């Protein structure tokens, strides 16, 4: 919606396209959400500008976005942004800097502006703000209750932002958004793709390979852990499809050029060896 | 005619008919910005901007090929490209008045020939050029004649001296326009080697094959991270053919490159082993677990973890975008984990030593995270760059030891996600360093204690 | 020789060689292998020695040399001309305007029409801004056309540092030089390259040298 | 006027004062606006009238 | 009141105009109505001189206001500030969100709130006499969330 | 040599610099800049922009041999 108004000419001048941010659990796509809306826009990840807002953990790095005072040794995202005006600016992981690190954030949100240390501006006007967070992740397991859902996650993700940030801070984004956690089916929906984004990744090494929805469906089950999102899926891939491979084409490259289908037999994977 | 810039300056289109000049391909877009800018009517005055190596004077050779090749539009059928070194007119200028009159009897020349494009190429060394006590400077000698569109003038530069040396004067910048040559895609830089070859060939008398090609731009993309995708991938095949000369020449004839022969000079590069996995290798990586069992007894699951992710880079399986490992060895004191990361430095590289090895002991106050990535900007000993960054930077292929990792302050490794996530770590000075093929081991005796003084 | 003034500012490195006053260089065959195999591509044939100080670039660059007086290089260098240029000799004596740019630009066009001339430029970092900044133009400058298009084979030195701190900073003149990383030899290397030195220190000292002293 | 008050109590919040407002302009007025507009350019030359209904904000669409 | 008894020809010739802080919760018009004012007297946004007071959180960056220390690289150059006063010495300044600045930063503003002169480093002074000074910030918004009944 | 000529009325000299250059050459020479009086040229609106341009049109016009309409100049 954000990005349709920008290209319908109804977003206010003043203003950047949009400022979002995007709370929820750990693992949950949203950086990679992030990643995908820099492709859908520019045909590849790497245009994204990104910063790892944990590199400033202390107040005085804030130096490294708009350079060093006049005359002292020697900034980054202005000269990026100046370079680029339209672009996705991802702020990875805000609540771990230093709590006002983002009181420089406040004059781009509401004027699209920022001043450079050589006393220039440049507008943030045609740039999307992306800010990922996970405040509230702890807390959520730290709360036991000694006594005898949705909505209240989302509430308590809520009320633990109000405490980390400035109001007027908050007061800025245009959107705040919690993401709900994963499903066992969207897992499997994630399994599927990572398997083909690792078979097509293979493929062009000339080693082939399918895999069986049996075998797709026991990695999801093996993968399942509700509180680490998809992630956990990454390392069942690696100790199931992976470690045999990598097994196979070392004890004498018995692989190449021939194709590998893995399918579960109900106890135990299988890597049976064919040619096409 | 033009006496004296003919003494001053190289001739392009001489050149170009000569036929030294290497061919440029696919970038149609950027001489047609090109083109449209010197048709100009007032500041007809292209700037090529871009990052080394993404091939600028490229663009104004293959401007001098398309003019000799009658491939522009008519008003340009009849033009004099003219590469100004300002070192040369700088050079004899001894006393006063001796560069403003040289640099004055060029403009002339250039007015009353009409025909000529100047190219000053390194434009920024433009500002301040000849000056002194009192002499002016090129920059404005030239200001009134290149805002009259009696110059046309091409310069290339990169964006770092842009910035730092022709924005400073408002007045010049607005006298050129910026023509941004972005890097070019991996098929672009193909087309581009392809289109190269020939040259090459002919230099080091071998056949260059096209997965030779494929090859270098794929690993030179994938593993040269200081460096631009043309330049680099055209040096990895120049590299790759001058070995095989070298190596065939001195004591069938149709000799060819192969993307092992290229495998080979990234692998010297970079360190990494990117070569063919011979037998002996093979068989190494296979014994890898007794070869670790030589030095930590017992512990057979940690060996195998370790062993199974350093086959798993081997093999080629893992995620590009993902160091080779990450892990933590969790238990009790004086108990083969230190000793085990230690035993696989060894494995890797013959030497306890090469193993990178950060004791997160002295990491007990948050600040202390500077020493990782260097100082901000501004503040004393910026200059250094961060510590970390400059060793995994000098040997990418490397295992980073973190240990005692909860004695560290509990915020410091939140600058380790990004590179347990992407394998990035950005050094305080804007660069990136790539962790990518890095194995990082994290070590931690938290609550082997308790399971001590536990007593029910 | 048909150089005039470049044999004025260096100093012939394949004469002295041929004199057999430089020191036997033994063991880097490695990195000698890799300078050949930089300086025999079409482009940027510029080698850069990167390493710690004292690992020994110098002798590789001399070794070199020594390679070529024993015309055991390919054809392509077997009558090069390697010419040890000091900057701050170049810098000498250059008050005015334009007189060091001249300079230069002259020694750069005798290299251009002598064409056999390989130039070494030990302590490579002291390029970068050498000349001066009143309106001058800095060496690096008047390279960086040369340097990238095959006219001058030039060799650097330098510590890694010293290459961090100031090449880098100019990454148009980093991007001209491929470096070859001199690694400090291993303890049996050290142990070779005494014994290769062993006649050098006594017939100065006139003593007598124990292996087991070496060791 | 009915379409105003719908924005004005849907972005009230007495804490953050006049900016959710402009959150609750973007959401009504301006998504719909834009999928018009993108939806074939129908809108271009043509007068849009708001108003609200009690249920939802409608959209309709006529010539001057 | 301000505009109005200056323009009168009231004001004490060593003042500026007007020095206020703007003091409130968050969204209440409080920058607009800075940037209202510098419409209504120059008929544009645009004239308003404009500090964003959040880049100066570290102590050194006063630099920006008033040059680079004596002996320092730009030293010559003198303030940003206070050549735009200079400049434009009938005008509108905005310090926008004053209390994100470092506590330094206020020592500078208080010979200019107290005789509408600032130093520049050159040692240059220049006249804010006939500016409008504006302070917007809204301490306190956390210590009201806070206040729990 | 001209601060003389300057002060006397000798020259009737118009000069052109920007802000930069001014404050940064001739406001060191203290004594040359009290010789000089400043006109500020400001920036035209966007009105007289356009102005402007529809007054320079014919010149461009005939270098490119196009028409250029007044919504492209808008
Ligand atoms: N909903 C999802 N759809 C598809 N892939 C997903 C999804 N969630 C996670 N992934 C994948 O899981 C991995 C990690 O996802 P991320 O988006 O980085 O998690 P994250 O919570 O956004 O990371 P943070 O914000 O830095 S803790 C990537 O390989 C993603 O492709
Ligand atoms: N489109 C192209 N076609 C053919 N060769 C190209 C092309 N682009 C770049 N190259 C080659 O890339 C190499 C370096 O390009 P250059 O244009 O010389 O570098 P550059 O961009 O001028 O870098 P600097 O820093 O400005 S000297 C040369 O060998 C060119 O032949
Ligand atoms: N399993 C083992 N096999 C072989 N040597 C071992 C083993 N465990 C400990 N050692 C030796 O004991 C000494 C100490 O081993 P360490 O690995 O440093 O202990 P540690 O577990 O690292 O202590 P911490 O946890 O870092 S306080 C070294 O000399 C090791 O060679
Ligand atoms: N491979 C070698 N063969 C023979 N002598 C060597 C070798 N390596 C080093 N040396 C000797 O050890 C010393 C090394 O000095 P250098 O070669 O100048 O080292 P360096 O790294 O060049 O130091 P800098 O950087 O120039 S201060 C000299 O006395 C050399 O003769
Ligand atoms: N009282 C008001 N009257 C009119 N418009 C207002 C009012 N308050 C806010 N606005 C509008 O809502 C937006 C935000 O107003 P601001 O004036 O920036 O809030 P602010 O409180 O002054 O800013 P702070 O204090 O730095 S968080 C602007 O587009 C204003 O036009
Ligand atoms: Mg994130
Ligand atoms: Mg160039
Ligand atoms: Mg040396
Ligand atoms: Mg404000």
């Amino acid at each position: 919606k954000a990005v349709r108004r920008a290209r319908a000419g109804l977003k206010d001048p003043k203003r950047p396209i949009g400022s979002f941010i995007f709370l929820g659990p750990t693992g949950v796509g949203k950086t990679e959400l992030a990643r995908a809306l820099a492709e859908s826009m520019f045909g590849d990840d790497d245009a994204m500008i990104r910063v790892d807002m944990s590199e400033f953990m202390e107040k005085h790095a804030v130096s490294r976005l708009v350079g060093a005072p006049p005359g002292y040794v020697g900034g980054q995202l202005t000269e990026k942004v100046r370079r680029k005006p339209y672009s996705v600016i991802l702020f990875d992981e805000i609540e771990k800097a230093h709590p006002d690190v983002f009181n420089i954030l406040l004059q781009v949100l509401d004027d699209g502006h920022l001043t450079d240390t050589k006393g220039r501006t440049v507008d943030f006007r045609n740039t999307i703000i992306i800010m990922t967070s996970n405040v509230g992740a702890q807390e959520l397991q730290d709360q036991r209750f000694a006594g005898f859902d949705y909505e209240t996650i989302r509430k308590t993700m809520l009320k633990e932002l109000k405490n980390s940030f400035r109001p007027e801070f908050l007061n800025r984004v245009d959107d705040i958004i919690v993401f709900h956690k994963l499903t066992k089916e969207e897992l499997k929906e994630i399994v599927t793709m990572m398997v083909n984004k690792l078979t097509n990744r293979l493929s062009e090494q000339n080693i082939n390979i399918i895999v069986t929805d049996k075998a797709k469906d026991k990695i999801a089950e093996e993968g399942y852990d509700p509180e680490y999102g998809a992630r956990p899926l990454i390392r069942a891939i690696q100790k199931t499809i992976e470690d045999n491979l990598s097994e196979l084409i070392l004890d004498g490259n018995q692989i190449e050029g021939k194709k590998v289908t893995v399918d579960h037999d109900g106890k135990e994977f299988k890597y049976d060896i064919a040619e096409q | 005619n033009t006496p004296t810039l003919d003494s001053l300056a190289r001739d392009l289109t001489v050149i170009a008919k000569d036929g030294t000049l290497d061919p440029v391909i696919g970038r149609d877009k950027e001489i047609t910005r090109v083109i449209e800018v010197l048709s100009r009517r007032t500041k007809n005055n292209p700037v090529l901007i871009g990052e080394p190596g993404v091939g600028k004077t490229a663009i104004a050779e293959g401007l001098a090929q398309a003019i000799v090749n009658n491939e522009v539009p008519e008003t340009l059928k009849d033009k004099r490209v003219m590469s100004l070194d300002m070192g040369t007119v700088v050079a004899g200028t001894k006393y006063r008045g001796e560069f403003e009159e040289r640099l004055k009897k060029v403009m002339e020349e250039i007015q009353q020939a009409g025909n000529v494009i100047l190219f000053i190429d390194e434009l920024h060394t433009l500002v301040g050029a000849g000056g002194a006590e009192g002499a002016i400077d090129a920059s404005n000698i030239l200001k009134p004649a290149l805002a009259r569109g009696e110059l046309q003038c091409i310069g290339a530069t990169t964006l770092d001296e842009y910035r730092k040396n022709i924005e400073k004067d408002a007045a010049l910048e607005r006298r050129f326009q910026p023509v941004q040559v972005d890097e070019p895609s991996v098929v672009d830089t193909v087309a581009i080697l392809k289109g190269l070859r020939d040259r090459y060939e002919a230099h080091h008398r071998i056949n260059i094959s096209d997965e030779a090609i494929e090859a270098a731009v794929k690993l030179s993309n994938r593993y040269v991270s200081d460096r631009f995708l043309p330049d680099k991938a055209i040096d990895l095949i120049d590299e790759a053919s001058s070995k095989v000369r070298l190596k065939s020449h001195t004591t069938g004839m149709s000799t060819s490159l192969s993307e092992e022969d290229i495998a080979e000079v990234i692998a010297g590069w970079t360190g990494i082993p990117l070569t063919k996995i011979n037998e002996t290798e093979s068989e190494k990586l296979l014994s890898l677990e007794d070869t670790l069992h030589e030095r930590v007894i017992g512990q057979k699951d940690a060996v195998n973890s370790i062993s199974k992710a350093v086959r798993r880079a081997r093999a080629g399986l893992k995620d590009p975008k993902r160091p080779i490992g990450s892990f933590i060895f969790l238990g009790p004191t004086g108990v083969g984990k230190t000793e085990l990361a230690r035993a696989l430095a060894e494995s890797m590289f013959g030497d306890d030593d090469a193993m990178i090895r950060v004791d997160m002991s002295e990491f007990m106050e948050k600040h202390a995270v500077s020493r990782l990535v260097g100082a901000p900007p501004g503040y004393v000993g910026h200059d250094d760059g961060g510590q970390l960054t400059e060793k995994v930077r000098r040997k990418p292929y490397s295992v980073i030891l973190f240990d005692e990792i909860e004695k560290a302050h509990p915020d410091v490794f939140n600058i380790l996600l990004q590179v347990l996530d992407d394998g990035h770590l950005t050094d305080t000075k804007g660069r990136t360093v790539d962790f990518r093929n890095t194995i990082i081991i994290m070590t931690s005796n938290v609550g082997a204690q308790e399971l001590q003084d536990q007593r029910f | 020789n048909n150089t005039p003034t470049l044999d004025s500012l260096a100093r012939d490195l394949t004469v002295i060689a041929k004199d057999g006053t430089l020191d036997p260089v033994i063991g880097r065959d490695k990195e000698i292998t890799r300078v050949i195999e930089v300086l025999s591509r079409r482009t940027k044939n510029n080698p850069v020695l990167i390493g710690e100080p004292g690992v020994g670039k110098t002798a590789i660059a001399e070794g070199l040399a020594q390679a070529i007086v024993n015309n055991e290089v390919p054809e392509t260098l077997k009558d090069k001309r390697v010419m040890s240029l000091d900057m701050g000799t170049v810098v000498a004596g250059t008050k005015y305007r334009g007189e060091f740019e001249e300079r230069l630009k002259k020694v750069m066009e005798e290299i251009q029409q002598a064409g056999n001339v390989i130039l070494f430029i030990d302590e490579l970092h002291t390029l970068v801004g050498a000349g001066g900044a009143e309106g001058a133009i800095d060496a690096s400058n008047i390279l960086k056309p040369a340097l990238a298009r095959g006219e001058l084979q030039c060799i650097g030195a330098t510590t890694l540092d010293e290459y961090r701190k100031n090449i880098e900073k100019d990454a148009a003149l980093e991007r001209r030089f491929q470096p070859v990383q001199v690694d400090e030899p291993s303890v049996v290397d050290t142990v070779a390259i005494l014994k290769g030195l062993r006649d050098r220190y006594e017939a100065h000292h006139r003593i007598n040298i124990s292996d087991e002293a070496i060791e």
